C-alpha cells in the first residue's frame, strides 16, 4: 500500500506543478489543490456480506487571479491535458468576474512552506474477507445482546488513505497522507407495538486505536434498547442536560457565529462580541491544529496557511474570529487558519461524572439525539427535535421523544452551569455533557 | 436519442456496444441475479453576485463509469473517473467477487426501447451567452435593492448542469437520458435600526436559464423572486416569538410538501420496506393517512426538477400512487428491492452518481387536491399556526417521528392569519400527524424547483407538493 500511495504521491504533485506552470503566464496568481482517496466500504446483514464498495476517488481544484478577479474550475481527471483544459477553464471564466480587492492568493508570510508531519497516516492491508469479517462481529454482538432486537441495519466497516497536495504561485508545493478507519453496527429493538434503531461506533487513524467488534455491537444494543417505550412530555420549561454527543455540537454552533465569512456580512448574532464574556468565565475553548494522530489535525488549512494553538475562548471570552484570507481582508486583518474549518476543539470537564450531573439537576430533561435544522445564524433563535430521557429524584424515569426544546444560542451559552468529565473523544469537536438552567420544551 | 449519447459516452471513449457485452460477460462468470454498467459525464457551472459585483465563478467537470454484480442480498461496486475499457474491466473483475461460485453466464440481448421525453436535450450552459446569464443576476440585485430602502446585502446565484447516462444490463437493459438542470438562488439581509435579518427565494427546473426572465403572473420571473426575498426579510425582521405546545396548524400549498418527503416519502422506499424496518412494513392495505390524504411519487412531470424520464437503472419514470383515500398502496422501489418483495420497478432507482449505488429515492412527491378552498381552511382555526413557508427537515423512519422547520409562520386567531412569528420547528409521528389531516385544498402546487433529499450520503434533485392542509394537532417549538 505504501508503493501505491507513494506512487499517488509523485503523481498528484506533479499535478499541481503542472497546474501553476500552465497557469503562471496568464495570472497574478493561482492555488491549485488535488486529492486522491482509496479504500474499501463493506456492510453486512445478520453476519453474512451485503455490500461490498471499492473506493477510488481523485480531484483537482484550481483558483486562478488576474486584475483582483477571479475564476475557478475543477475535474477528476488528472491527465496533463485534463489539467490544461481545467487551467484554460479557470482563466476564461476570471475574464467575466470582476475586480474584487479582498480575493487572491494567501499572504506569504502566513504560509506553511515546511509543513509539519502529524503522523496522520496509518495504513492497514485489510482484504475485503477480513473487513467483513469485522462488521459480522460488530453486528452480531448487537443481535445477541437482547431477544428485543428483532431486526438489523447492519454492521458496517470502512478503511481509506488519502493524498492531498496543495500549491500557490508563492512558491509553496506541500502535501500529506492520511487514513481513517471505522467500524459500526446498527440495530432495530421493539416493545408494546414501538420500534426504535441505534447505532454504536469506533474511529481512528490507526486499526489499532478501534474499540473491538464486541464493545462496538455491545454498546449498540445498549443504545437501542434504552430507546424503547418513550413518553411524549407535556409542555413545559425544565432544566436541559446536553448530553455529551449533543454537547459537541452545541458548541459547534459557535463556529458558524464566530466565521469571518458572517462576520463582515453582518450575518451574525455575535457580530458585536468580539472581546466580551460570552460564555461561564471558567470556560475555556482550546484548539490544537497539531495533535499526533488527530481527527481533525491538519498541518495547514485549505488556503495553505499555517495552523496555530489558539484559546478561541478564554475565561468566557470570545479572544478572535475564525479568519480565512478573503473574510480577514474584508476586516482588515489577518488570516487565522481557519479556511475549510476547526482543528480540534478540547473543552475540560469541571469535575462531575455524568451520573453526579443527573443529582445536581434533580428534574430535568437530558437530551442524546437532536432533529432538525431550525437554529437561525443571524438572531441565535434556536428550535431542534428532541428525544432522551427524563430525569426526577436524580435518576431516569423514562425515555422521551416527539418534543422540542428551544431557546437562544446567546442565553444557553452564556448560562451554561457545568460541564462534565464524560468527555466524547470521537469527533472534532471534544467536551462532556452540558447543564443549562431551562429551555421551553414543547410536547403534549 | 440513445445513439447522440452513445457517440457521447462509448464511440469518443474508443468504445462499441460488443464491449458491453463483453464486459457484462465478465460479471456473469459468477453467480449473479443482475449485473450492470452505468456511464455517465457531466458539466457544471455556478456564477455569484454579491455586493453589486460579479464575486466567483466556477465550472466543474465529472466522468466515469460504475459496475454492479448483484446476487439477492448482495451488491459488489467498483468504479472510476474515467471511461475506457481498462476502468471497465477492472471496475467489473473487482465488483463481481461479491459471490465466490461460478454462475450459468446467461444475459438477455442488449435492446433499447422507447421512453416519453419530459426535458429537452439542449445544453443550458451553451444555449446563453454569459453576458446575458451574469445580466440575469444584475436584474436580481436591482430590483431587490429597489424594492425596499432597508435592503443592504444581496447575494444571488445561477448554478447549471448538463449531464449525459448511459445503462446496460444482464436484463437486457440498454437506455440513456440527457439531463439539464438549472437554478436561480437570492439571498437578502435586512437592516432597520441596528436589528438585522434575512430572506430567500428562487426556483428552477429541467430547462434553460431563459426560464428565468419568462413571464411569472405578468412580471419577469426573476424580479418576482427579488420581490419575494426582500419580503421574506421582512417578515423576518418583524417576526414574535412563536408559541410553544400542540396546536391546530394549516400548511401552505407547494414547498410546505416536505411533511409528505419527511412523513411518509422515506417511510415508502422499498430498501426500507424490504428489511422491515420503517414503520410502514406489512402495513399496505392499512389506513395509514385520513380518508381525505392520496399521495403520490410522480416522476413522469415534463420540466421538473424532481422528474427522471429513466430513472439510473434504465426504468422510466411513473405516476406511482402510494397512499390512496388514506390507503396505503405498496413502495417506491429500485430493481434490487422490487425482486426481493416480489414487486416490480416502479421508476424510483437513483444514484448521485457513478461512483454510488443506486437505492429507492423518491421523484416529485405530492399530495393531490381536495374540496376544502384555503379561506374555509384558515377560517376553521381558532387558534393555532398558518405556515406557508419551510427550511427542510428529517425523518425517523422507525420510530416514526418526523420534523420539519418553518422559514414564514403566522399566528392564526379567530379563523384570521395575524402575526409574523419566529422560524420554529414542528414535530410529530409521520403516520398520526397524517391521520390529523381534517381538510384538504382545492390549490395543489409544487415547489419552484428548490428540493435536496439526502439519504446514506446521497443527495439528489427532488420535487415535493400539496395543496393548503389542516392539521389538527401539531407540536409548534417556539418559546412563549
Ligand atoms: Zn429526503
Amino acid at each position: 500500500v505504501i508503493s501505491q500511495v507513494e506512487a499517488q504521491r509523485k503523481i498528484l504533485e506533479e499535478a499541481v506543478s503542472t497546474a501553476l506552470e500552465l497557469a503562471s503566464g496568464k495570472s497574478d496568481g493561482a492555488e491549485v489543490a488535488v486529492s486522491k482517496t482509496t479504500g474499501i466500504s463493506v456492510s453486512t446483514r445478520y453476519g453474512e456480506v451485503e455490500n461490498v464498495e471499492f473506493n477510488s476517488d481523485g480531484a483537482l481544484g484550481i483558483t486562478v487571479y488576474h486584475q483582483n478577479r477571479k475564476g475557478s474550475a475543477s475535474s477528476t481527471d488528472l491527465s496533463p491535458q485534463a489539467i490544461a483544459r481545467t487551467v484554460q477553464a479557470a482563466l476564461d471564466i476570471a475574464r467575466y468576474t470582476s475586480p474584487d480587492p479582498c480575493a487572491g492568493v494567501a499572504d506569504k508570510e502566513l504560509l506553511a512552506f515546511d509543513a509539519p508531519d502529524l503522523d496522520l497516516f496509518h495504513p492497514a492491508e485489510v482484504s475485503p474477507d477480513e473487513a467483513i469479517e469485522l462488521a459480522a462481529r460488530a453486528e452480531q454482538a448487537a443481535l445477541q445482546a437482547d431477544k428485543r432486537i428483532t431486526n438489523t441495519e447492519g454492521g458496517s466497516f470502512n478503511s481509506h488513505y488519502g493524498v492531498k497536495v496543495f500549491g500557490n504561485s508563492h512558491g509553496m508545493l506541500q502535501g500529506y497522507c492520511s487514513t481513517r478507519h471505522s467500524l459500526s453496527s446498527c440495530v432495530i429493538a421493539e416493545e408494546n407495538g414501538d420500534m426504535e434503531r441505534d447505532y454504536a461506533y469506533t474511529i481512528g487513524r490507526a486499526m489499532s486505536d478501534l474499540q473491538t467488534p464486541e464493545w462496538v455491537g455491545a454498546d449498540c444494543a445498549r443504545r437501542t434498547l434504552s430507546r424503547l417505550s418513550p413518553r411524549k412530555l407535556s409542555t413545559m420549561k425544565a432544566p436541559v442536560i446536553f448530553a455529551n454527543e449533543v454537547a459537541t455540537g452545541l458548541f459547534g454552533h459557535l463556529v458558524g457565529a464566530i466565521a469571518g465569512g458572517s462576520v463582515y456580512r453582518k450575518s451574525t448574532f455575535l457580530l458585536d462580541s468580539l472581546g466580551k464574556q460570552i460564555l461561564p468565565d471558567w470556560l475555556t475553548i482550546e484548539e490544537h491544529p497539531h495533535l499526533l494522530k488527530g481527527l481533525a489535525s491538519t498541518p495547514f488549512d485549505s488556503e495553505g496557511v499555517r495552523t496555530e494553538r489558539r484559546d478561541i475562548i478564554k475565561d468566557g471570552i470570545l479572544t478572535q474570529w475564525l479568519l480565512t484570507s478573503y473574510s480577514a481582508r474584508k476586516l482588515g486583518l489577518k488570516s487565522t487558519g481557519h479556511a475549510g474549518g476547526i482543528h480540534n476543539w478540547r473543552i475540560a470537564g469541571q469535575g462531575l461524572s455524568f451520573e453526579q450531573m443527573l443529582k445536581e439537576m434533580g428534574t430535568g430533561l437530558v437530551v442524546t439525539e437532536l432533529m432538525g435544522q431550525g437554529v437561525s445564524a443571524i438572531t441565535g433563535d434556536y428550535s431542534r427535535g428532541a428525544a432522551g430521557f427524563w430525569v426526577e429524584n436524580g435518576e431516569i424515569q423514562y425515555p422521551v421523544s416527539e418534543i422540542t426544546i428551544a431557546g437562544n444560542l446567546k442565553d444557553m451559552w452564556r448560562n451554561i452551569v457545568t460541564v462534565g468529565n464524560d468527555i466524547e473523544t470521537r469527533s472534532n469537536i471534544q467536551c462532556g455533557s452540558v447543564l443549562l438552567p431551562e429551555m421551553k420544551i414543547a410536547g403534549q | 436519442s440513445l445513439n447522440l449519447v452513445s457517440e457521447q459516452l462509448l464511440a469518443a471513449n474508443g468504445l462499441k456496444h460488443q464491449d458491453l457485452f463483453a464486459i457484462l460477460g465478465q460479471l456473469a462468470e459468477r453467480r449473479l441475479d443482475y449485473g450492470d454498467l452505468y456511464f455517465q459525464s457531466s458539466y457544471h457551472e455556478s456564477w455569484v453576485l454579491e455586493d453589486r459585483i460579479i464575486k466567483d465563478g466556477s465550472y466543474n467537470i465529472d466522468q466515469g463509469v460504475g459496475v454492479r454484480a448483484i446476487s439477492g442480498e448482495k451488491t459488489g461496486f467498483a468504479y472510476a473517473d474515467q471511461i475506457s475499457l481498462l476502468a471497465l474491466e477492472q471496475s467489473a473483475q473487482a465488483a463481481r467477487t461479491i459471490v465466490r461460485d461460478s454462475g450459468d453466464g446467461k444475459v438477455q440481448t442488449l435492446g433499447a426501447v422507447e421512453h416519453s421525453p419530459l426535458y429537452t436535450s439542449v445544453d443550458p450552459l451553451q444555449s446563453m451567452s454569459r453576458e446575458e446569464k451574469l445580466d440575469i443576476l444584475r436584474r436580481v440585485d436591482k430590483v431587490a435593492r429597489e424594492a425596499d430602502k432597508r435592503v443592504q446585502e444581496v447575494t444571488a446565484s445561477l448554478s447549471g448542469v448538463y449531464e449525459l447516462i448511459l445503462v446496460a444490463a444482464t436484463d437486457g437493459t440498454l437506455a440513456a437520458d440527457v439531463r439539464p438542470l438549472v437554478r436561480l438562488s437570492v439571498s437578502v439581509l435586512v437592516e432597520e435600526d441596528g436589528k438585522r435579518e434575512r430572506g430567500a427565494s428562487g426556483g428552477g427546473g429541467r430547462f434553460g436559464y431563459e426560464f428565468f426572465l419568462a413571464d411569472l403572473d405578468g412580471e419577469v420571473r426573476a424580479d418576482a423572486w427579488a420581490k419575494e426575498a426582500v419580503r421574506m426579510a421582512l417578515v423576518n425582521l418583524s417576526a414574535v416569538a412563536a408559541p410553544a405546545g400542540t396546536m391546530p396548524v394549516v400548511l401552505g400549498a407547494g414547498w410546505p410538501g416536505v411533511l409528505l418527503h419527511e412523513a411518509v416519502g422515506h417511510g415508502l422506499e422499498g430498501d426500507f420496506n424490504r428489511r422491515g424496518t420503517s414503520v410502514f412494513s406489512g402495513q399496505v392495505g392499512e389506513l395509514v393517512a385520513s380518508e381525505l390524504c392520496t399521495v403520490v411519487d410522480d416522476g413522469t412531470m415534463v420540466d421538473r426538477r424532481g422528474s427522471v424520464a429513466i430513472d439510473d437503472e434504465g426504468t422510466p419514470g411513473q405516476y406511482n400512487v402510494l397512499i390512496e383515500n388514506g390507503i396505503l398502496k405498496g413502495y417506491m422501489q429500485d430493481k434490487l428491492n422490487a425482486r426481493l418483495m416480489g414487486m416490480t420497478p416502479t421508476g424510483n432507482g437513483r444514484r448521485e452518481s457513478y461512483a454510488h449505488l443506486p437505492m429507492p429515492r423518491m421523484t416529485n412527491t405530492y399530495m393531490l387536491p381536495g374540496k376544502s378552498t384555503p379561506q374555509e381552511i384558515i377560517e376553521s382555526v381558532e387558534y393555532g399556526i398558518y405556515a406557508p413557508n419551510f427550511g427542510g427537515g428529517q425523518v425517523d423512519i422507525t420510530s416514526d417521528k418526523f420534523v420539519f422547520s418553518t422559514s414564514e409562520a403566522y399566528l392564526i386567531e379567530n379563523g384570521k392569519v395575524t402575526k409574523p412569528v419566529k422560524g420554529a420547528t414542528l414535530i410529530g409521528s409521520g403516520i398520526e400527524t397524517m391521520q390529523q389531516i381534517s381538510m384538504v385544498g382545492n390549490d395543489l402546487k409544487l415547489d419552484n424547483g428548490v428540493g435536496v433529499c439526502g439519504k446514506e450520503g446521497q443527495s439528489l434533485p427532488v420535487g415535493v407538493g400539496q395543496p393548503t392542509l389542516k392539521v389538527d394537532n401539531l407540536t409548534v417549538g417556539g418559546t412563549a
